[PDB]
């Protein structure tokens, strides 16, 4: 099973993809990045946003 | 944003 996110765990629940094509993680669990609902438009992760 | 359900 592939792992994802800042937390390095398997996919679960809703996930969000980072819009930096060079992102090293790519997919994140909503709660790990402080989200309850889908943001509109492009989104970048905390490592990409700084 | 792009999202998926597991
Ligand atoms: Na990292
Ligand atoms: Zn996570
Ligand atoms: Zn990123």
């Amino acid at each position: 099973e592939p792992t994802y996110c800042l937390c390095h765990q398997v996919s679960y629940g809703e996930m969000i993809g980072c819009d930096n094509p060079d992102c090293s993680i790519e997919w994140f669990h909503f709660a790990c990045v402080g989200l309850t609902t889908k943001p509109r438009g492009k989104w970048f992760c905390p490592r990409c946003s700084q | 944003a792009r999202t998926k359900q597991t």
